[PDB]
DNA sequence: ATCAATATCCACCTGCAGATTCTACCAAAAGTGTATTTGGAAACTGCTCCATCAAAAGGCATGTTCAGCGGAATTCCGCTGAACATGCCTTTTGATGGAGCAGTTTCCAAATACACTTTTGGTAGAATCTGCAGGTGGATATTGAT
DNA sequence: ATCAATATCCACCTGCAGATTCTACCAAAAGTGTATTTGGAAACTGCTCCATCAAAAGGCATGTTCAGCGGAATTCCGCTGAACATGCCTTTTGATGGAGCAGTTTCCAAATACACTTTTGGTAGAATCTGCAGGTGGATATTGAT
């Protein structure tokens, strides 16, 4: 008796997923297609940010992620930061980013 | 003659410094009561989880460094390097928080 | 009693705030315009954040009235339960 | 409480195999994963009203994704879906 | 289906001599439905918040406190429970 | 009776209560809600009709055209804030100059 | 196309903007914006077209793109 | 006889003017056009209901005269009168378009 | 201050586009009635974590002095918007085949609903493990006075 | 440019809180397997309303000229930012009584699920009605030239 995800070949749990879509009540029913799609977007989204954050961890010399690393990965892909435009990662600061004008001397 | 750094060298090492970490900056007791005036004065016997009072801390400081960054744009814009509150106010207008 | 608690965000504090938000220069008068913005904000949320804690009948604030009262305004918050 | 972060945790350790992960994050990332969870249900679910559909499908839940994500996002995103639904489909 | 008659029912109430045109009804359709989903959305959300099952005049009232402005939730509030008052007193 | 009428409303209490189960927002839907909702849809209604019937004889006018319903609306600073994001198809802008831009008397 | 949107057009709405004085390099800054926000728009206008297996994108297809952009429009359905 | 009016006499007449009116002020025509040409590059042989494309530009206007609106209120902050491209960019970015 | 040229109103007028009144048809509603089920309030209560008093130590807020520099006020001048009359090329309007957008029917792949059985991911709690924070010193800039 | 004062960099160092790691109970999930229901794709179609088009409509492109706007340049000035002394209020670390969030059983008021029945709101095709948009005119306020 396999799972769903594994007959899926995935790592987020289909069920679950499939589970949570009944209890959100987001329509009478729901194929078994959509939570299988949808764990899949899921798991793929979850994979690309832990990418640029395992780097930033890499890149600031440390070896397990902190909520800054998530930061600087989101806010430093275009993409990542539009789909998260509206979203504040706490502990997670800014990009340090001073505008031109402030600096001193000339040239 | 005793060494002293001129104006804005200390300022930019200070952004350059905070801009480098996520530590919250306000203080945290003098913030759980200001949230707990303004709470109380909206609705007497009420409690707070100390996570609570840290979800409103961290959204707080996230809102006004940002909204700091919109001020420095708009005062830059006027030519300026000194944020005043007229650039605080272009900025919250266009935001649309007082349009 | 609780009073005059805004003035609790010091000067030094809105300083740092600035810095991080990448500002070199600032007028005096931005401490005290600054605690009123904040002042708005705090408003806003807390009542959002406590009308959701009364319509549950609870007395105490949870983390959770806040993120979805920051939800609520647009200000979402990853860290706190969502 | 369930939450997503055994499987982040899998998923972490695909990507960068030596790499650890703070609590504060994994809850930013259980935060992550159920912002966007929402809103795309929230996506399919209008879309099949506009559309008198009264069954969420993969078909609705792809067209959410298109809404949602970002050019390069999406169009990944969709492959991923559709790869494992058709694996799904063709695993029975 | 459109509340457009309801619309005029409820304008002749208010100026029984003034008559609007069709794009003015459309606007005002489109009135009702937005805000009815708006008030329906949040009550839902509450709802949910509570694992609760049943949307009740409750989550309407709440949702419309978080909806409306002030005054305009005040009255808001008013009006409605005054309708679940005078239903509630009737066979 | 109808519902409406029990609940002393012009709004479609049925109708609501319809909308309301068939639009998912939950597993049950009690009875007062649509009530109480209707009774909400109908309060909203009135209040800008109201104020834009206002602008319509302000106008010398006595049929309500978009216009008429967007001056009412950006004229009231709640229901602004409440359509603080709305385009009224056909209801242009209010009058304004800024200051700073009239001629230098 | 785009300069279809004529200097005539784009100053008479700048003056529905209050703007009193206009500079010349605003006609092709406007155009560029136009162009981002229908592209926005009727991207995700037609992906509702086609989600509804339709080859006529409809004005709720439009009604509906502009709610999710946040540009909500009232007097096509609303 | 030679009669000229001042710069801006005829611009504030303007203002006045249209701010009075709701017509839509591009005109149809050459808005339908770049309507279709923008979609088709989303999807081949498309029809457009003559609905679909008056919410469009009714859409469209709506937005402009808006952010002519913040435009000019940027400019005023410089303390200028003539809008120009870094106005309506600055807008844009305190909007959260741009970055 | 005095014309002269326009722009701007106000009052009245009317044709017609779009709002309105009249009617029969009626399928989807909405209401009434009966039987069955259940979400969640009520009540007893274990147990988490909130408010709180205690206190010591120093990280920091407060307040002063002083000069350096940035902003506002002003004059100057080159440059570009804008007003304006000129002259047709593009938009607008009302008329017409036909392409899809919807209405109707058919019927099957697929989604409930329900009974059992099996796998597991939260978890109370143990004990062991480990990245890095926070401390230290010294090599390497970056500043600013000269 | 030379040098003195200071801050930033940074690799090494290791106590230690927060993270990895079990042993296991397991109520709840997730999975397996009929039985029953049906949502909506698919094929066929009538009929809007949309893409197209010729004709009458009417706004935009265009070159001149100059008013005036915005920035470069030069100031006194005042207010901000370092630097520094002083010492308070926050942060740190616990212990603690107990408020009140939260789990479990109890159980009826209320919501669900058809069934039968009466009304009503949308659609349609005709006819009749009417608010007001443009058009005219003549008065007057506005603006610009002297």
């Amino acid at each position: 008796a396999k799972t769903r995800s594994s007959r899926a070949g995935l790592q987020f749990p289909v069920g679950r997923v499939h589970r949570l879509l009944r209890k959100g009540n987001y329509a009478e029913r729901v194929g078994a297609g959509a939570p299988v799609y949808l764990a899949a977007v899921l798991e793929y989204l979850t994979a690309e940010i832990l990418e640029l954050a395992g780097n930033a961890a890499r890149d600031n010399k440390k070896t397990r992620i902190i909520p800054r690393h998530l930061q600087l990965a989101v806010r430093n892909d275009e993409e990542l930061n539009k789909l998260l435009g509206r979203v504040t990662i706490a502990q997670g600061g800014v990009l340090p980013n001073i505008q031109s004008v402030l600096l001193p001397k000339k040239t | 003659k005793p060494h002293r750094y001129r104006p804005g060298t200390v300022a930019l090492r200070e952004i350059r410094r905070y801009q480098k970490s996520t530590e919250l900056l306000i203080r945290k007791l003098p913030f759980q009561r200001l949230v707990r005036e303004i709470a109380q004065d909206f609705k007497t016997d009420l409690r707070f989880q100390s996570s609570a009072v840290m979800a409103l801390q961290e959204a707080s400081e996230a809102y006004l460094v940002a909204l700091f960054e919109d001020t420095n744009l708009c005062a830059i814009h006027a030519k300026r390097v000194i944020i005043m509150p007229k650039d605080i106010q272009l900025a919250r207008r266009i935001r649309g928080e007082r349009a | 009693v609780l009073r005059d608690n805004i003035q609790g965000i010091t000067k030094p504090a809105i300083r740092r705030l600035a810095r991080r938000g990448g500002v070199k220069r600032i007028s005096g008068l931005i401490y005290e315009e600054t605690r009123g913005v904040l002042k708005v904000f705090l408003e806003n949320v807390i009542r959002d954040a406590v009308t959701y804690t009364e319509h549950a009948k609870r007395k105490t604030v949870t983390a959770m009235d806040v993120v979805y009262a920051l939800k609520r305004q647009g200000r979402t918050l990853y860290g706190f339960g969502g | 409480k369930e939450s997503y972060a055994i499987y982040v945790y899998k998923v972490l350790k695909q990507v960068h195999p030596d790499t650890g992960i703070s609590s504060k994050a994994m809850s930013i990332m259980n935060s992550f994963v159920n912002d966007v969870f929402e809103r795309i249900a929230g996506e399919a679910s209008r879309l099949a009203h506009y559309n008198k559909r009264s069954t969420i499908t993969s078909r609705e839940i792809q067209t959410a994704v298109r809404l949602l994500l970002p050019g390069e996002l999406a169009k990944h995103a969709v492959s991923e879906g559709t790869k494992a639904v058709t694996k799904y489909t063709s695993a029975k």
